[PDB]
RNA sequence: GUCGGGGGCAUCAGUAUUCAAUUGUCAGAGGUGAAAUUCUUGGAUUUAUUGAAGACUAACUACUGCGAAAGCAUUUGCCAAGGACGUUUUCAUUAAUCAAGAACGAAAGUUAGGGGAUCGAAGAUGAUCAGAUACCGUCGUAGUCUUAACCAUAAACUAUGCCGACUAGGGAUCGGGUGGUGUUUUUUUAAUGACCCACUCGGCACCUUACGAGAAAUCAAAGUCUUUGGGUUCUGGGGGGAGUAUGG
């Protein structure tokens, strides 16, 4: 009979969701034969399967993350790699855990992560082979377990303090042999 | 330590009789030696599952049930209602940048020498005519919404029994005193009632139901 | 402003702009000479009242005081100036 | 029955992950010892190696009974740290899919708290 | 009439926190870049149930609202004042700053007590290989929280003393005041509330061309100063030596 996952959508991600529908189901419902229902008032991201919608074991595991990982700020391009690896995982931060941060110390230690015109962010976009989203304090990583170990040690001192050029000047002691 | 082999049988669980699906699945009981450990494990246990199972509605109704098992009747277990909460799936999916939460609580020695603690939370509303970014009540009206909801959770537990509370939830007649007797201040939307904590039974009776058998 | 004296402007442009900022000072509110539904005696309460009017025949509180102006009990006949 | 539901935890974390498979109660911990049996290494365990194979410590211990469907259950730490389904905490969702133990609940049991006590460290940094 | 995470006196709830027990248990977890520090077949750690303590009310949390400053975010009752606003109420100059003088005062620190939950400057341990660098880790007296009191220190900074004058130019804010033959649930087209178009004074802000400046970053005030004077208070005279000696 019926077999279901269920997830809702946070309402600051509602607005990047209803304008991002047109090419998320043709990469899903022509390969993954299902049906899902979007609406405007109950925010129900409803996806369920059946034995008639083949109930083979490894089919309810990585197909949800084409939109379950889109909702955490990523695009539809990166998250197909869930169905490529058994060591392709996610990482969610909470910025108020690195220190006791308060006030403009949570703006003078965010702006030194993306960098001036994304040029520290683009520089991490050639170091760990990841995608990293800045919502306000949500930072999410689609890496692969040793990439996110060196992505957790990529914001080792972007917050608590060392210069951003010394992210490749001082931290090159860690950013080489990139045990 | 004692008898490491024959700790194996399967006893199911009967839902409380006010709901649809009694027979909701077997569980592995390990007690053949002494039927008080097979009673202590079957006289006070919160066995939390979804309200999608009990009433029948495709939402895991957000409303999953603390369901304290009560008594044994022979390969079937007598039960009543204990409590309820919101799962974080719907509770967190609501909070936009510009609204205001409204919080309430009522604890009162209710009608069976029971003390029910009902949590009920409310939310402000961008009205259909609202062209503000926001909805903040004029914070006496943040108090005045919170002080006129203060009578609704009082009367709607002062008048009810233990049965009628869950039965006043499926269209939520409670809401039809929330949204019909606190609507007189500011517009509200997506408002609910949160938790049904019966933590204090300050009287625990002896216990022989015989009428919620199922 | 270019060439007009400020005895000779567009007149009512600054007329509601917070009484004293106008070209001379002239107060905002107004007088009313109204009669109660209990006596039909002209009981002049001020527009921005601060006193709850007991009737001159009854003991009825024929107004409720509020900021800005006050809030009368209905039944007061109005007329102009 | 055909649908005899169980409850299976995940315990999302770093440095290991824990598997706690007993049915519906806190009794006897049937398919549970500790879900870190499956490496030969020091700490190489939040990788899916004591994580994806820890659900294969219980892939044979669940079918001591033979139960088809369980309730999956993400769990965070419970405390004040960073709390999410992380790299060790998709893996107990990964291998229970591919071992025939069906998908249940989403209840990340942790406080997203209204308090915050004096955390681990000082003014010069808690974690990395 | 409002206003009110303003301040204060009790009550009071929260996710839970770790600590304590019951209860369920049967051989691993712990970190750091590799690693090194501990519990348990006399029951580990992922389970199920009840308390002490404290924290802060997480998300809603800002083009925020307030308060002399230090500061302050969940209810309810209690206490005055204040801020705004309205007024055709009362004093008729009661006034601005400020030598001397007096309140207050973060963090930290200082005496005498309460708890002693949380982490934790010092310290006691394991580190661990030459100074890939010593970032690691674990327990931690006091302290953090309060009570009768100090101290009188900050990048106490918007790096700009306080009362005056005007100008820009704006779409919003919030605290008040108003209702368009003004639009809808419904008190009954514009009621509770909230709106488009307008209007007013209070607080928090923003960005334009810079008329004026400045040496310059920039500033609607760091203006109306060589076209030098609205009023008043405290500092600075090259770098050091030095906020050092000396004295009060």
């Amino acid at each position: 009979k019926f077999e279901s996952r269920k997830i809702m959508v946070p309402p600051h991600r509602m607005t990047p969701l209803r304008n991002s529908w047109t090419k998320i189901y043709p990469p899903l419902v022509e390969h993954l034969k299902l049906q899902v229902r979007m609406n405007l008032k109950t925010k129900s991201v409803e996806l369920r399967t059946n034995p008639k919608f083949t109930t083979d074991p490894g089919a309810l595991q990585k197909g949800a993350d084409f939109i379950k990982a889109f909702t955490l700020g990523f695009d539809l391009d990166d998250s197909i790699a869930l169905l490529r690896l058994d060591d392709l995982y996610i990482e969610t931060f909470e910025v108020k855990d690195v220190k006791t941060l308060t006030g403009d110390h949570l703006s003078r230690a965010i702006g030194r992560i993306a960098g001036k015109d994304g040029k520290t962010k683009f520089a991490i976009e050639n170091a760990t082979r990841t995608r990293i989203v800045l919502a306000d304090s949500k930072i999410h990583i689609l890496g692969g377990f040793t990439h996110i170990r060196m992505a957790r040690e990529s914001v080792v001192s972007l917050i608590l303090g060392s210069p951003p050029g010394k992210v490749y000047g001082n931290l090159r002691t860690v950013a080489s042999r990139l045990k | 330590v004692v008898d490491p082999f024959t700790r194996k049988e399967w006893f199911d669980i009967k839902a409380p009789s006010t709901f649809e699906n009694r027979n909701v699945g077997k569980t592995l009981v390990n007690k053949s030696t002494g039927l008080k450990s097979a009673s202590d494990a079957l006289k006070g246990r919160v066995v939390e599952v979804c309200l999608a199972d009990l009433q029948g509605s495709e939402d895991h109704s957000f409303r999953k049930i603390k369901l304290r098992v009560d008594e044994v009747q022979g390969k079937n277990l007598l039960t009543n209602f204990h409590g309820m909460d919101f799962t974080t799936d719907k509770l967190r999916s609501m909070v936009r940048k510009w609204q205001t939460l409204i919080e309430a609580n009522v604890t009162v020695k209710t009608s069976d020498d029971y003390v029910l603690r009902i949590f009920a939370i409310a939310f402000t509303r961008k009205q259909a005519n609202q062209v503000k970014r926001h909805s903040y009540a004029q914070s006496s009206h943040i108090r005045a919404i919170r002080k006129v909801i203060s009578e609704i959770l009082t009367k709607e537990v002062q008048g009810s029994t233990l049965a009628q509370l869950t039965s006043k939830l499926i269209p939520e007649v409670i809401n039809k005193e929330i949204e019909n007797a606190t609507k007189d201040i500011f517009p509200l939307q997506n408002i609910h009632v949160r938790k049904v904590k019966l933590l204090k039974q300050p009287k625990f009776d002896v216990g022989a139901l015989m009428a919620l058998h199922g | 402003v270019l060439v007009q004296d400020l005895l000779h402007p567009t007149a009512a442009s600054e007329a509601r702009k917070h009484k004293l900022k106008t070209l001379v000072q002239g107060p905002r509110s107004y007088f009313l000479d109204v009669k109660c539904p209990g006596c039909l005696n002209i009981t002049t309460v001020f527009s921005h009242a601060q006193t709850a009017v007991t009737c001159e025949s009854c003991s009825t509180i024929l107004c409720t005081p509020t900021g800005g102006k006050a809030k009368l009990s209905e039944g007061t006949s109005f007329r102009r100036k | 029955n055909s649908q005899v539901f169980g409850v299976a935890r995940i315990y999302a974390s770093f440095n290991d992950t824990f598997v706690h498979v007993t049915d519906l109660s806190g009794k006897e911990t049937i398919a549970r010892v500790t879900g870190g049996m499956k490496v030969k290494a020091d700490r190489d365990e939040s990788s899916p190696y004591a994580a994806m194979l820890a659900a294969q410590d219980v892939a044979a211990k669940c079918k001591e009974v033979g139960i088809t469907a369980v309730h999956v259950k993400i769990r965070a730490t419970g405390g004040t740290r960073t709390k999410t389904p992380g790299p060790g905490g998709q893996a107990a969702l990964r291998a229970l899919a591919r071992s025939g133990l069906r998908i249940g609940r989403i209840e990340d049991v942790t406080p997203v708290p209204s308090d915050s006590t004096r955390k681990k460290g000082g003014r010069r940094g808690r974690r990395l």
